[PDB]
């Protein structure tokens, strides 16, 4: 039987092979699954159940070793080092928050996500009791509704003639346990207090509605230490507001309701017009809470200095963008953003570069990159939401080179785990959507509690291992 | 040149747009290229929020009547919807998250700047609360609606109109005139140059270019269709492409000869629509009863002395052929390589 030669070597720090043990013979079409198995067993590891990946050169091995030298025309007695690491538990299908209408926004309140530790500061905002995370979701009937994680609706905003929303909304944050943030088509956005009672009652109430945007408010970030929050809107303007009264200036008398050219009606902090097309995302860094960064249908990644307004940089891309993101990476104050576009992949970019590749593709969505959430657990992945209905799980840890189908430009990774629509999928066809029919994803989170995705199948989906 | 390297080109289908009841007769982009506007054989004008398919407004213009055409009016300053059903054209505002108090001041003004060829008119209490503000009604029942680039005329045509079938009104003036009642033929569609003071009307077998100052005629164009469905002009005003139900393709450089400069047959069934790319890039599109758009490269070279290079990159099929109707009108986006179909089969399609 043939045979290949294996280094293992690990970045993992509890995994430590003795030297002895990491080179070794193994025979020549052994899979994953079988170096998995050999790592795990009591002459190896010992650890028995732990599923394992393997790197080589920079990308996961998806084959048998004998087809890895085939498919590289490499020598049958070529030494193989193989970087083993820990792969994702697969988040599968758990429970459906089931709308009305489509869900536009997904948000969760949870110990460890941001609104949770900005609550933990426990100024003024009660810190997350375990057992009792909720589920923020925003739908196109033009409501926010407030479900704890078993499923019931805890609490639904008031309608537009209650102070509520007046059209649909499209994208909504906790700031804190207590306070919300939601925008969308009436060129709004309004800053909620949230209370509850006995557990299964409770109650949103608007403290601010803030004006200013000319267009579409479509994306929203927010700051719950700061108490602000940044918009990206239709109108191609990037907006920075005050979510407290104590705050908020006055507002733009020709953009309120009933204007001829009872909550707290404010303007913006700020608000730049620096797209010359609709304006699609707007982050905070995480490190540095004075900067931001937008994106746009323009194809541009600009960076904003939020004291100032200027615009520090613009990246230009190759495609309009629909999405962004930062990922935080331990050792660098340095955000490395992934920007899902129009043209069905999403690029990683550094914001300090020039726009000439100064270069990181993830291809494998069938249509637009709408949402994207970075892991809790690490740095180095991150789950995407796509009009093609499904949510990917990517791991930056590999990439292979791009073929020329690809543009040859650059380094390619394909995802690790397909989240597919349950709505679609417990159909049991073949047969996917087109066009996302149905079943377009608009928002997905990525938290402890587990993956929450929202769209057109009107269905929050929950999924975790 | 291969398609390969002709890249950036519209090649799968993205958003469905669902709601209509029975056919979707015309598409039309906005100006600023975030909303759909939809006409329908229901009588339904709708308006979608482009990217997710979401109908964000709609109004039911006459019940008996199915809305032919649907064309924004060319200016970012208003948000202006013109559609024709029947013997009427519609000017209207529609519920949209761009109209402002401001925004919508503009456009009501411009509307009510005004205050038998054409019979301009309030369109009555029901439409009025709905933001429709005037209803022009004339002889013959419109099939095509061209605005002009600065948005104070726009022409309708009117097949079976006879001698009142190719009108042009002065919104400013509330004003419509039918000159031209000069032509050889049956009146099919028109439209205005995108640069100059000139008039395009095409008939069943030609189309005569005209002078609109100065006062009727300086061109011909004979594409040698038996049936001409439609046509497009190039931004540039130099070129034409044109549609025909004999399922012909054609290209019209207007400077070199007045028939096509170059011929295209790739449909199995008629083609109903064609349209030029305005934004700069170097593409255009037909749309045939097979229930296929093609999509072509066509550059216009800045040296006057070459050639248009001409090459298709792109089949798309998706729309569903209903009794043997298939794609029934498109448009493009402004400025990215995006565009909108009109299906028989009750959708409208976004491709990308
Ligand atoms: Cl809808
Ligand atoms: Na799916």
């Amino acid at each position: 039987v043939a045979q290949v030669k294996v280094i293992f070597t690990t970045t993992e720090p509890d995994l430590e092979l003795p030297e002895s043990k990491r080179q070794l013979l193994v025979p020549a079409d052994i899979r994953r699954y079988g170096l998995s198995r050999i790592l795990n067993s009591e002459s190896m590891l010992d650890t028995g159940s732990i599923p394992f990946d393997f790197l080589i050169n920079g990308s996961f091995l998806r084959s048998s070793l004998e087809d890895y030298l085939t498919s590289n025309g490499l020598s049958l007695e070529t030494t193989l080092t193989l970087q083993y690491v820990r792969s994702l538990i697969p988040p599968v299908y758990e429970a459906s928050f089931e709308h009305d209408d489509w869900v536009s926004a997904v948000d969760v309140l949870s110990a460890t996500s941001p609104a949770g530790r900005w609550s933990s500061a426990a100024n003024s905002s009660a810190a997350v009791q375990p057992g009792q995370e909720r589920v923020l979701s925003a739908s196109y009937d033009g409501l926010l509704r407030i479900w704890n994680a078993s499923g019931s609706v805890i609490a639904t905003s008031p309608s537009g003639s209650h102070g509520g929303h007046t059209a649909s909304i499209k994208a909504a944050k906790f700031l804190t346990s207590d306070r919300l943030a939601s925008a969308g088509m009436d060129r709004t956005v309004r800053v909620w207090k949230y209370t509850e009672s006995d557990h299964f009652t409770g109650e949103l109430k608007p403290t601010l509605e803030l004006y200013g945007h000319t267009g579409s408010v479509d994306w929203l970030d927010v700051d719950g230490h700061s108490k602000h929050i940044l918009t990206a809107s239709a109108d191609g303007a990037i907006g920075f507001w005050s979510a407290s009264k104590a705050s908020a200036p006055e507002p733009d008398a020709s953009l309120l309701p009933g204007a001829h050219v009872s909550t707290a009606q404010r303007g913006p902090l700020g608000l730049w017009s620096i797209h010359t097309a609709p304006a699609t995302a707007a982050i905070f860094d995480p490190r540095d809470r004075t900067v931001a960064y937008s994106a746009s249908q323009d194809h541009t990644v600009r960076t904003l200095d939020l004291t100032t307004g200027q615009v520090v940089s613009t990246l230009t891309l190759t495609h309009p963008l629909l999405s962004l993101s930062a990922l935080t990476r331990a050792g660098t104050t340095s955000p490395l953003l992934a920007a899902g576009t129009s043209a069905r992949h999403i690029t990683m970019v550094d914001p300090r570069a020039s726009s000439a590749t100064t270069v990181m593709t993830l291809r494998g969505h069938a249509n637009k990159v709408v949402s994207l959430s970075p892991s809790p657990e690490n740095e180095y992945s991150l789950v995407s939401g796509s009009h093609d209905g499904t949510c990917r799980v990517w791991d930056l840890r590999s990439v292979r080179p791009a073929t020329k189908e690809e543009g040859s430009l650059g380094g390619v990774s394909e995802p690790v785990y397909v989240i597919e629509r349950e709505s679609w999928a417990s159909k049991g066809k073949k047969k996917r959507p087109v066009a996302g029919d149905g079943c377009k994803v608009f928002s997905v989170v990525w938290d402890k509690l587990g993956i929450f995705s929202g769209g057109e199948d009107k269905k929050v989906q929950v999924n975790r291992g | 040149p291969s398609p390969d390297e002709l890249k950036p080109f519209p090649t799968v289908q993205q958003t469905i747009f669902r709601g209509h009841e029975g056919r979707v007769r015309s598409v039309a982009i906005d100006p600023t290229g975030v909303a759909l506007a939809t006409g329908g054989d229901d009588g339904t004008v709708r308006v979608w929020e482009l990217l997710t398919g979401r109908q964000v407004w709609s109004v039911k213009l006459n019940g008996d009547e199915a809305v032919n055409t649907v064309r924004w009016r060319p200016t970012k300053d208003t948000f202006i919807l013109a559609a024709a059903a029947g013997e009427d054209i519609f000017l209207m505002i529609p519920t949209h998250p761009s109209v402002t108090p401001a925004l919508d001041q503009a456009s009501r003004d411009i509307l009510n700047a005004g205050f038998p060829p054409g019979k301009w008119a309030r369109p009555g209490t029901r439409l009025e609360d709905e933001g429709v503000l005037l209803r022009i009604t004339v002889r013959s029942t419109i099939k095509a609606i061209s605005w002009h680039r600065r948005g104070d005329h726009f022409a309708t045509v009117s097949p079976s109109g006879q001698r009142s079938s190719v009108a042009i009104h002065t919104l400013s003036k509330h004003l419509t005139q039918i000159p031209f009642r000069k032509l050889n033929g049956l009146a099919q569609t028109a439209s205005f140059h995108p640069l100059r003071p000139l008039f395009f009307v095409a008939t069943q077998r030609s189309i005569r270019c005209y002078d609109l100052q100065k006062l009727e005629l300086v061109k011909i164009v004979q594409p040698g269709a038996k049936w001409i469905s439609s046509f497009d002009v190039h931004p540039g005003g130099d070129n034409l492409v044109v549609g025909s139900y004999d399922k012909r393709l054609l290209w019209h450089d207007l400077d070199l000869s007045n028939r096509p400069y170059k011929t295209m047959r790739f449909h199995t069934e008629a083609i109903r629509a064609v349209r030029f790319h305005k934004g700069g890039l170097p593409l255009f599109a037909d749309a045939s009863d097979d229930g296929s758009l093609q999509i072509f490269h066509g550059k216009v070279p800045n040296d006057q002395l070459e050639n248009p290079t001409i090459v298709p990159v792109k089949m798309l099929k998706g729309h569903k052929v209903v009794n043997k109707l298939g794609v029934l009108d498109i448009d493009w986006h402004p400025r990215e390589p995006w565009c909108v179909s009109a299906g028989a089969d009750g959708t409208a399609r976004l491709w990308m």
